[PDB]
Protein backbone atom coordinates (compact mmCIF):
# COMPACT_ATOMS: atom_id res chain seq x y z
CA UNK A 1 0.00 0.00 0.00
CA UNK A 2 0.89 3.58 -0.62
CA UNK A 3 1.70 6.76 1.90
CA UNK A 4 1.69 10.38 0.91
CA UNK A 5 3.74 11.91 3.73
CA UNK A 6 4.13 15.30 3.83
CA UNK A 7 7.44 17.70 5.72
CA UNK A 8 5.80 21.02 6.69
CA UNK A 9 7.38 23.43 8.93
CA UNK A 10 8.69 27.18 8.64
CA UNK A 11 12.36 27.96 7.31
CA UNK A 12 15.21 26.18 8.41
CA UNK A 13 13.40 23.41 10.37
CA UNK A 14 15.28 20.51 9.58
CA UNK A 15 12.62 19.27 6.91
CA UNK A 16 15.28 18.93 3.48
CA UNK A 17 17.80 17.33 6.62
CA UNK A 18 15.25 14.56 7.26
CA UNK A 19 14.77 13.69 3.57
CA UNK A 20 18.49 12.84 3.85
CA UNK A 21 18.60 10.22 6.46
CA UNK A 22 15.16 9.09 4.72
CA UNK A 23 17.92 8.83 1.95
CA UNK A 24 20.85 6.92 3.95
CA UNK A 25 17.98 4.58 6.02
CA UNK A 26 15.66 3.31 3.20
CA UNK A 27 17.95 4.04 0.35
CA UNK A 28 21.12 3.22 0.12
CA UNK A 29 23.03 6.22 1.36
CA UNK A 30 25.53 8.65 -1.06
CA UNK A 31 27.77 7.24 -3.30
CA UNK A 32 31.50 8.65 -3.36
CA UNK A 33 30.82 11.03 -6.30
CA UNK A 34 27.43 12.00 -4.87
CA UNK A 35 29.66 12.70 -1.20
CA UNK A 36 31.68 14.98 -3.02
CA UNK A 37 29.40 17.45 -4.48
CA UNK A 38 28.76 18.67 -1.31
CA UNK A 39 32.07 19.98 -0.72
CA UNK A 40 31.56 23.20 -2.51
CA UNK A 41 28.04 23.21 -0.51
CA UNK A 42 29.83 22.98 3.04
CA UNK A 43 33.04 25.40 1.77
CA UNK A 44 29.85 27.61 0.83
CA UNK A 45 28.32 27.47 4.11
CA UNK A 46 31.55 28.19 5.46
CA UNK A 47 32.23 31.19 4.08
CA UNK A 48 28.79 32.90 4.76
CA UNK A 49 29.09 31.50 8.04
CA UNK A 50 32.64 33.28 9.26
CA UNK A 51 31.19 36.41 7.17
CA UNK A 52 28.06 36.84 9.15
CA UNK A 53 30.23 36.61 12.48
CA UNK A 54 32.60 38.74 10.67
CA UNK A 55 30.09 41.52 9.83
CA UNK A 56 28.40 41.04 12.89
CA UNK A 57 31.21 42.34 14.98
CA UNK A 58 30.74 46.22 13.77
CA UNK A 59 26.64 45.62 13.81
CA UNK A 60 26.87 44.67 17.59
CA UNK A 61 30.34 46.60 18.09
CA UNK A 62 32.29 44.33 19.26
CA UNK A 63 36.04 44.68 18.95
CA UNK A 64 38.53 41.84 17.90
CA UNK A 65 40.58 40.07 20.72
CA UNK A 66 44.26 40.95 18.64
CA UNK A 67 43.68 43.93 17.11
CA UNK A 68 45.78 42.31 14.01
CA UNK A 69 42.93 40.39 13.34
CA UNK A 70 40.99 43.53 11.41
CA UNK A 71 43.24 43.07 8.56
CA UNK A 72 42.72 39.27 8.23
CA UNK A 73 38.95 40.48 8.36
CA UNK A 74 39.36 42.90 5.44
CA UNK A 75 41.31 40.62 3.26
CA UNK A 76 38.71 37.87 3.98
CA UNK A 77 36.15 40.35 2.48
CA UNK A 78 37.76 40.99 -0.37
CA UNK A 79 38.51 37.35 -1.19
CA UNK A 80 35.25 36.53 -1.17
CA UNK A 81 34.20 38.76 -3.90
CA UNK A 82 37.26 37.43 -5.87
CA UNK A 83 37.62 33.96 -5.94
CA UNK A 84 35.43 31.27 -7.14
CA UNK A 85 32.03 29.88 -5.35
CA UNK A 86 32.26 27.15 -3.56
CA UNK A 87 35.86 26.64 -3.26
CA UNK A 88 38.49 27.37 -0.23
CA UNK A 89 42.34 28.50 -0.82
CA UNK A 90 45.02 27.76 1.46
CA UNK A 91 45.40 31.72 1.83
CA UNK A 92 41.59 31.82 2.81
CA UNK A 93 41.20 29.07 5.67
CA UNK A 94 44.21 30.53 7.11
CA UNK A 95 42.76 33.45 7.57
CA UNK A 96 39.96 32.15 8.56
CA UNK A 97 41.30 30.02 11.31
CA UNK A 98 42.66 32.73 12.60
CA UNK A 99 39.52 35.16 12.94
CA UNK A 100 38.03 31.61 14.35
CA UNK A 101 40.82 31.34 17.48
CA UNK A 102 40.10 35.34 17.95
CA UNK A 103 38.45 36.00 21.52
CA UNK A 104 36.13 38.92 20.04
CA UNK A 105 34.97 36.67 17.22
CA UNK A 106 34.15 34.05 19.61
CA UNK A 107 31.97 36.48 21.65
CA UNK A 108 30.36 37.15 18.29
CA UNK A 109 30.02 33.84 17.67
CA UNK A 110 28.23 33.42 20.81
CA UNK A 111 26.04 35.79 20.28
CA UNK A 112 24.51 34.67 16.80
CA UNK A 113 21.58 34.78 17.91
CA UNK A 114 21.72 38.72 17.99
CA UNK A 115 22.33 38.26 13.54
CA UNK A 116 21.35 35.96 11.21
CA UNK A 117 23.96 32.35 11.50
CA UNK A 118 23.85 29.44 10.10
CA UNK A 119 22.51 26.06 12.17
CA UNK A 120 26.27 24.66 11.20
CA UNK A 121 28.67 28.01 11.76
CA UNK A 122 29.99 26.04 14.71
CA UNK A 123 30.44 22.72 13.50
CA UNK A 124 32.25 23.43 10.31
CA UNK A 125 34.33 26.17 11.71
CA UNK A 126 35.52 24.37 14.46
CA UNK A 127 36.79 21.79 12.17
CA UNK A 128 37.94 23.87 9.20
CA UNK A 129 41.33 22.27 8.95
CA UNK A 130 39.42 18.54 8.75
CA UNK A 131 37.73 20.08 5.74
CA UNK A 132 40.77 21.41 3.66
CA UNK A 133 42.83 18.47 4.21
CA UNK A 134 44.23 17.25 0.89
CA UNK A 135 41.97 13.99 0.19
CA UNK A 136 38.95 15.26 1.97
CA UNK A 137 35.91 13.46 1.36
CA UNK A 138 32.62 14.49 3.38
CA UNK A 139 31.35 12.30 6.28
CA UNK A 140 27.85 11.54 6.57
CA UNK A 141 27.34 14.08 9.05
CA UNK A 142 29.30 16.27 7.41
CA UNK A 143 26.76 16.08 4.40
CA UNK A 144 23.82 15.79 6.79
CA UNK A 145 24.92 19.21 8.24
CA UNK A 146 25.13 20.87 4.86
CA UNK A 147 22.72 24.18 3.81
CA UNK A 148 20.77 24.67 1.39
CA UNK A 149 17.78 26.80 1.12
CA UNK A 150 14.97 24.74 -1.27
CA UNK A 151 12.62 25.94 -3.19
CA UNK A 152 9.28 24.46 -4.63
CA UNK A 153 8.42 20.58 -4.11
CA UNK A 154 10.38 18.20 -4.45
CA UNK A 155 9.60 14.15 -4.02
CA UNK A 156 12.02 11.29 -2.50
CA UNK A 157 10.53 7.73 -3.11
CA UNK A 158 11.44 4.60 -0.34
CA UNK A 159 9.72 1.03 0.75
CA UNK A 160 10.03 0.34 4.09
CA UNK A 161 7.52 -2.04 5.94
CA UNK A 162 6.06 -2.83 3.03
CA UNK A 163 4.73 0.54 2.50
CA UNK A 164 5.35 2.74 -0.53
CA UNK A 165 6.23 6.11 0.68
CA UNK A 166 5.64 9.29 -1.24
CA UNK A 167 7.47 11.98 0.60
CA UNK A 168 7.02 15.47 -0.27
CA UNK A 169 9.42 17.81 0.77
CA UNK A 170 8.45 22.10 0.70
CA UNK A 171 10.07 24.99 1.40
CA UNK A 172 9.90 27.10 4.19
CA UNK A 173 9.93 30.54 3.98
CA UNK A 174 6.92 32.46 3.61
CA UNK A 175 6.87 32.75 -0.23
CA UNK A 176 7.12 29.38 -1.03
CA UNK A 177 3.63 28.39 1.73
CA UNK A 178 1.11 29.59 -0.92
CA UNK A 179 2.47 26.57 -2.88
CA UNK A 180 1.80 24.24 -0.49
CA UNK A 181 -1.57 23.85 -1.38
CA UNK A 182 -0.87 21.64 -4.29
CA UNK A 183 0.14 18.63 -2.25
CA UNK A 184 -2.75 18.15 0.42
CA UNK A 185 -5.04 16.01 -1.58
CA UNK A 186 -4.80 12.39 0.10
CA UNK A 187 -2.30 13.15 2.55
CA UNK A 188 -2.03 9.98 4.52
CA UNK A 189 0.49 11.88 7.40
CA UNK A 190 2.24 15.15 8.52
CA UNK A 191 5.58 15.63 9.56
CA UNK A 192 5.81 18.75 10.89
CA UNK A 193 9.26 20.21 11.75
CA UNK A 194 9.80 23.04 14.76
CA UNK A 195 13.15 24.61 15.48
CA UNK A 196 13.35 24.20 19.36
CA UNK A 197 16.24 26.37 19.20
CA UNK A 198 13.98 29.32 17.27
CA UNK A 199 12.83 30.92 20.43
CA UNK A 200 15.32 33.39 20.67
CA UNK A 201 15.92 34.14 17.06
CA UNK A 202 14.54 36.15 14.16
CA UNK A 203 12.79 35.23 10.55
CA UNK A 204 15.24 36.13 7.69
CA UNK A 205 11.92 37.54 6.08
CA UNK A 206 11.30 39.28 8.89
CA UNK A 207 14.02 40.47 11.25
CA UNK A 208 11.08 42.01 14.20
CA UNK A 209 9.65 38.64 14.16
CA UNK A 210 10.79 35.69 16.12
CA UNK A 211 11.14 32.50 14.85
CA UNK A 212 9.24 30.71 17.04
CA UNK A 213 6.08 32.50 16.87
CA UNK A 214 5.89 32.58 13.47
CA UNK A 215 6.67 28.25 13.52
CA UNK A 216 3.36 28.61 16.21
CA UNK A 217 1.01 30.85 13.48
CA UNK A 218 2.52 28.55 10.77
CA UNK A 219 1.67 24.71 13.00
CA UNK A 220 -1.86 26.55 13.55
CA UNK A 221 -2.98 26.65 10.56
CA UNK A 222 -1.66 23.63 9.32
CA UNK A 223 -3.26 21.19 12.16
CA UNK A 224 -6.29 23.27 12.03
CA UNK A 225 -6.97 22.57 8.15
CA UNK A 226 -9.98 20.75 6.40
CA UNK A 227 -7.49 19.03 4.12
CA UNK A 228 -6.03 16.74 7.34
CA UNK A 229 -8.78 15.65 9.68
CA UNK A 230 -8.23 11.99 8.57
CA UNK A 231 -4.32 12.71 8.22
CA UNK A 232 -1.75 11.47 10.40
CA UNK A 233 0.12 14.46 12.52
CA UNK A 234 3.61 13.85 13.76
CA UNK A 235 5.43 16.95 15.26
CA UNK A 236 8.86 16.78 15.50
CA UNK A 237 10.21 19.13 18.40
CA UNK A 238 13.86 19.43 16.42
CA UNK A 239 17.14 20.61 17.12
CA UNK A 240 17.57 19.19 20.40
CA UNK A 241 20.96 19.14 20.63
CA UNK A 242 21.22 22.72 19.81
CA UNK A 243 18.22 23.19 21.81
CA UNK A 244 19.79 22.13 25.12
CA UNK A 245 23.06 24.10 24.75
CA UNK A 246 21.55 27.50 24.45
CA UNK A 247 18.73 26.72 27.09
CA UNK A 248 21.52 26.54 29.54
CA UNK A 249 22.56 30.93 27.95
CA UNK A 250 19.23 32.32 26.87
CA UNK A 251 16.12 32.47 28.85
CA UNK A 252 13.10 30.89 27.24
CA UNK A 253 10.93 33.90 28.63
CA UNK A 254 12.75 35.81 25.68
CA UNK A 255 9.80 33.85 23.58
CA UNK A 256 7.40 33.70 26.61
CA UNK A 257 7.39 36.11 28.45
CA UNK A 258 4.97 34.08 31.13
CA UNK A 259 7.69 31.02 31.47
CA UNK A 260 8.54 30.39 35.21
CA UNK A 261 10.01 27.43 35.06
CA UNK A 262 13.61 26.31 34.81
CA UNK A 263 15.64 26.76 31.60
CA UNK A 264 16.87 23.08 31.04
CA UNK A 265 16.05 20.70 28.32
CA UNK A 266 13.53 18.84 29.55
CA UNK A 267 11.12 22.12 31.41
CA UNK A 268 11.62 24.48 28.66
CA UNK A 269 11.46 21.81 26.08
CA UNK A 270 8.16 20.51 27.48
CA UNK A 271 6.64 23.77 27.81
CA UNK A 272 7.37 24.62 24.31
CA UNK A 273 6.00 21.46 23.25
CA UNK A 274 2.18 22.62 25.41
CA UNK A 275 2.37 25.55 23.26
CA UNK A 276 1.82 23.98 19.79
CA UNK A 277 0.15 20.87 21.24
CA UNK A 278 -2.50 23.43 22.69
CA UNK A 279 -3.01 24.80 19.16
CA UNK A 280 -5.18 22.08 18.09
CA UNK A 281 -9.17 22.64 17.65
CA UNK A 282 -10.27 19.17 17.78
CA UNK A 283 -7.28 17.28 19.93
CA UNK A 284 -10.86 15.93 20.96
CA UNK A 285 -11.09 13.60 18.00
CA UNK A 286 -7.27 13.75 16.56
CA UNK A 287 -4.20 13.34 18.66
CA UNK A 288 -0.68 14.58 17.63
CA UNK A 289 2.01 12.58 18.39
CA UNK A 290 5.67 14.56 18.97
CA UNK A 291 9.16 13.70 19.08
CA UNK A 292 11.97 15.54 20.48
CA UNK A 293 14.57 15.29 17.42
CA UNK A 294 18.00 15.62 16.06
CA UNK A 295 17.54 15.98 12.19
CA UNK A 296 21.29 15.69 12.32
CA UNK A 297 21.32 12.17 14.30
CA UNK A 298 20.62 8.94 11.72
CA UNK A 299 19.90 6.99 14.76
CA UNK A 300 17.42 9.12 16.61
CA UNK A 301 15.85 9.50 12.80
CA UNK A 302 15.44 5.97 12.06
CA UNK A 303 14.14 5.63 15.34
CA UNK A 304 11.95 8.20 15.77
CA UNK A 305 11.00 7.33 11.67
CA UNK A 306 9.99 3.75 12.87
CA UNK A 307 7.65 4.90 15.05
CA UNK A 308 6.03 7.63 12.84
CA UNK A 309 5.39 4.29 10.62
CA UNK A 310 4.03 2.22 13.46
CA UNK A 311 1.23 5.47 14.15
CA UNK A 312 0.73 5.01 9.96
CA UNK A 313 0.18 1.70 10.35
CA UNK A 314 -1.99 1.60 13.39
CA UNK A 315 -3.70 4.59 11.82
CA UNK A 316 -4.65 2.63 8.85
CA UNK A 317 -6.26 -0.49 10.30
CA UNK A 318 -8.75 1.55 11.92
CA UNK B 1 13.92 26.41 -37.91
CA UNK B 2 13.96 24.24 -35.26
CA UNK B 3 16.97 24.09 -32.05
CA UNK B 4 18.08 20.88 -31.85
CA UNK B 5 21.39 21.03 -29.33
CA UNK B 6 24.06 18.75 -30.56
CA UNK B 7 25.31 15.91 -28.17
CA UNK B 8 28.52 18.10 -26.60
CA UNK B 9 26.28 21.39 -25.94
CA UNK B 10 23.83 19.30 -23.65
CA UNK B 11 26.35 17.73 -22.04
CA UNK B 12 28.17 20.85 -20.99
CA UNK B 13 25.02 22.43 -19.15
CA UNK B 14 26.38 20.25 -16.59
CA UNK B 15 29.91 21.43 -16.43
CA UNK B 16 28.20 24.52 -14.47
CA UNK B 17 24.47 26.56 -13.87
CA UNK B 18 25.85 29.20 -16.05
CA UNK B 19 26.32 27.52 -19.40
CA UNK B 20 23.09 25.65 -18.71
CA UNK B 21 21.25 28.49 -17.95
CA UNK B 22 23.21 31.17 -20.78
CA UNK B 23 21.50 28.31 -23.44
CA UNK B 24 17.73 29.20 -24.22
CA UNK B 25 17.27 25.14 -24.65
CA UNK B 26 19.09 25.03 -21.29
CA UNK B 27 16.89 27.41 -19.92
CA UNK B 28 13.45 25.94 -21.13
CA UNK B 29 14.49 22.45 -20.87
CA UNK B 30 15.19 23.88 -16.78
CA UNK B 31 11.74 25.31 -16.93
CA UNK B 32 10.20 22.06 -17.39
CA UNK B 33 11.87 20.50 -14.68
CA UNK B 34 11.27 23.67 -12.36
CA UNK B 35 7.56 23.57 -13.16
CA UNK B 36 7.58 20.28 -12.04
CA UNK B 37 8.91 21.01 -8.78
CA UNK B 38 7.02 24.51 -8.94
CA UNK B 39 9.67 26.73 -8.17
CA UNK B 40 9.62 28.01 -11.73
CA UNK B 41 9.18 31.84 -10.70
CA UNK B 42 12.48 32.08 -10.12
CA UNK B 43 13.73 31.34 -13.58
CA UNK B 44 11.46 33.79 -14.51
CA UNK B 45 12.59 36.48 -12.06
CA UNK B 46 16.13 36.01 -13.55
CA UNK B 47 15.08 36.58 -17.33
CA UNK B 48 12.84 39.16 -15.86
CA UNK B 49 15.87 40.92 -14.85
CA UNK B 50 17.90 40.54 -17.68
CA UNK B 51 14.99 41.62 -20.12
CA UNK B 52 15.55 45.21 -17.57
CA UNK B 53 19.03 45.57 -17.79
CA UNK B 54 19.85 44.70 -21.11
CA UNK B 55 16.52 45.67 -22.73
CA UNK B 56 14.65 48.84 -23.77
CA UNK B 57 15.87 51.31 -21.19
CA UNK B 58 13.36 53.52 -22.19
CA UNK B 59 10.55 51.77 -19.67
CA UNK B 60 12.52 50.62 -16.82
CA UNK B 61 10.46 52.36 -14.15
CA UNK B 62 7.94 50.74 -15.74
CA UNK B 63 9.41 47.28 -15.72
CA UNK B 64 10.70 47.38 -12.42
CA UNK B 65 7.38 48.92 -11.19
CA UNK B 66 5.23 45.62 -12.75
CA UNK B 67 8.14 43.25 -11.79
CA UNK B 68 8.09 44.12 -8.16
CA UNK B 69 4.18 43.79 -8.54
CA UNK B 70 4.78 40.22 -9.66
CA UNK B 71 7.23 38.67 -7.97
CA UNK B 72 8.25 40.85 -5.03
CA UNK B 73 5.21 41.89 -3.92
CA UNK B 74 3.23 40.44 -0.33
CA UNK B 75 1.29 37.58 -1.71
CA UNK B 76 2.48 38.61 -5.06
CA UNK B 77 1.36 35.55 -7.84
CA UNK B 78 5.34 34.80 -8.27
CA UNK B 79 6.39 35.91 -5.22
CA UNK B 80 9.85 34.71 -5.13
CA UNK B 81 12.11 33.85 -1.90
CA UNK B 82 14.60 36.19 -0.87
CA UNK B 83 15.87 37.34 2.55
CA UNK B 84 14.49 40.40 4.03
CA UNK B 85 17.75 42.17 3.79
CA UNK B 86 17.99 41.55 0.39
CA UNK B 87 14.67 42.22 0.41
CA UNK B 88 14.92 45.80 1.73
CA UNK B 89 18.07 46.86 0.07
CA UNK B 90 15.73 45.89 -3.05
CA UNK B 91 12.86 48.20 -2.34
CA UNK B 92 14.85 50.90 -1.06
CA UNK B 93 16.65 50.96 -4.80
CA UNK B 94 12.92 51.38 -6.16
CA UNK B 95 12.16 54.55 -5.38
CA UNK B 96 14.69 55.55 -7.98
CA UNK B 97 14.31 52.58 -10.21
CA UNK B 98 17.28 52.17 -13.16
CA UNK B 99 19.00 49.57 -14.73
CA UNK B 100 20.95 47.59 -11.84
CA UNK B 101 17.98 47.42 -9.54
CA UNK B 102 17.45 44.55 -8.89
CA UNK B 103 21.06 43.40 -8.90
CA UNK B 104 21.12 41.91 -5.09
CA UNK B 105 17.66 40.02 -5.51
CA UNK B 106 18.97 38.73 -8.89
CA UNK B 107 21.91 37.37 -7.39
CA UNK B 108 20.39 35.70 -4.97
CA UNK B 109 17.54 34.15 -6.97
CA UNK B 110 20.50 32.89 -8.81
CA UNK B 111 22.21 30.93 -6.30
CA UNK B 112 19.23 29.67 -4.82
CA UNK B 113 18.76 27.70 -8.08
CA UNK B 114 22.16 27.01 -8.72
CA UNK B 115 22.69 25.44 -5.43
CA UNK B 116 19.03 23.19 -4.97
CA UNK B 117 17.36 23.33 -8.53
CA UNK B 118 20.22 23.05 -10.82
CA UNK B 119 21.53 20.03 -8.81
CA UNK B 120 18.41 17.82 -9.36
CA UNK B 121 18.19 18.72 -12.71
CA UNK B 122 21.18 17.00 -13.88
CA UNK B 123 20.03 13.55 -12.05
CA UNK B 124 16.27 14.06 -13.60
CA UNK B 125 14.62 12.32 -16.74
CA UNK B 126 13.98 15.60 -18.51
CA UNK B 127 18.26 15.87 -18.22
CA UNK B 128 18.73 12.85 -19.12
CA UNK B 129 16.50 12.18 -22.37
CA UNK B 130 17.53 15.79 -23.66
CA UNK B 131 21.21 14.08 -23.40
CA UNK B 132 19.77 10.90 -24.99
CA UNK B 133 18.34 13.18 -27.78
CA UNK B 134 21.59 14.16 -28.93
CA UNK B 135 23.11 14.95 -32.08
CA UNK B 136 26.00 12.65 -32.99
N1 LIG C 1 22.71 20.39 15.06
C1 LIG C 1 21.67 20.32 14.24
N2 LIG C 1 21.48 20.80 13.10
C2 LIG C 1 20.32 20.58 12.45
C3 LIG C 1 19.20 19.82 12.91
N3 LIG C 1 18.32 19.89 11.92
C4 LIG C 1 18.60 20.62 10.75
N4 LIG C 1 19.95 21.02 11.23
C5 LIG C 1 20.81 21.89 10.35
O1 LIG C 1 20.05 23.16 10.11
C6 LIG C 1 20.12 23.66 8.71
C7 LIG C 1 18.76 23.71 8.18
O2 LIG C 1 18.13 22.39 8.00
P1 LIG C 1 17.35 22.07 6.70
O3 LIG C 1 17.13 20.59 6.57
O4 LIG C 1 17.84 22.75 5.43
O5 LIG C 1 15.94 22.76 7.14
P2 LIG C 1 14.59 22.93 6.37
O6 LIG C 1 14.84 22.38 5.10
O7 LIG C 1 14.37 24.48 6.50
O8 LIG C 1 13.47 22.34 7.16
C8 LIG C 1 21.04 22.58 8.03
O9 LIG C 1 22.39 23.17 7.99
C9 LIG C 1 21.09 21.32 8.92
O10 LIG C 1 22.31 20.54 8.92
C10 LIG C 1 19.46 19.31 14.19
O11 LIG C 1 18.46 18.57 14.74
N5 LIG C 1 20.60 19.50 14.88
F1 LIG D 1 12.50 25.49 4.87
AL1 LIG D 1 14.03 25.39 4.01
F2 LIG D 1 15.56 25.27 3.17
F3 LIG D 1 14.44 26.95 4.70
F4 LIG D 1 13.64 23.83 3.35
MG1 LIG E 1 15.16 22.22 2.57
Amino acid sequence: RTVKLLLLGAGESGKSTIVKQMKIIHQDGYSLEECLEFIAIIYGNTLQSILAIVRAMTTLNIQYGDSARQDDARKLMHMADTIEEGTMPKEMSDIIQRLWKDSGIQACFDRASEYQLNDSAGYYLSDLERLVTPGYVPTEQDVLRSRVKTTGIIETQFSFKDLNFRMFDVGGQRSERKKWIHCFEGVTAIIFCVALSDYDLVLAEDEEMNRMHESMKLFDSICNNKWFTDTSIILFLNKKDLFEEKIKKSPLTICYPEYAGSNTYEEAGNYIKVQFLELNMRRDVKEIYSHMTCATDTQNVKFVFDAVTDIIIKENLK
Amino acid sequence: LVDIPTKMRVERWAFNFSELIRDPKGRQSFQHFLRKEFSGENLGFWEACEDLKYGDQSKVKEKAEEIYKLFLAPGARRWINIDGKTMDITVKGLKHPHRYVLDAAQTHIYMLMKKDSYARYLKSPIYKEMLAKAIE
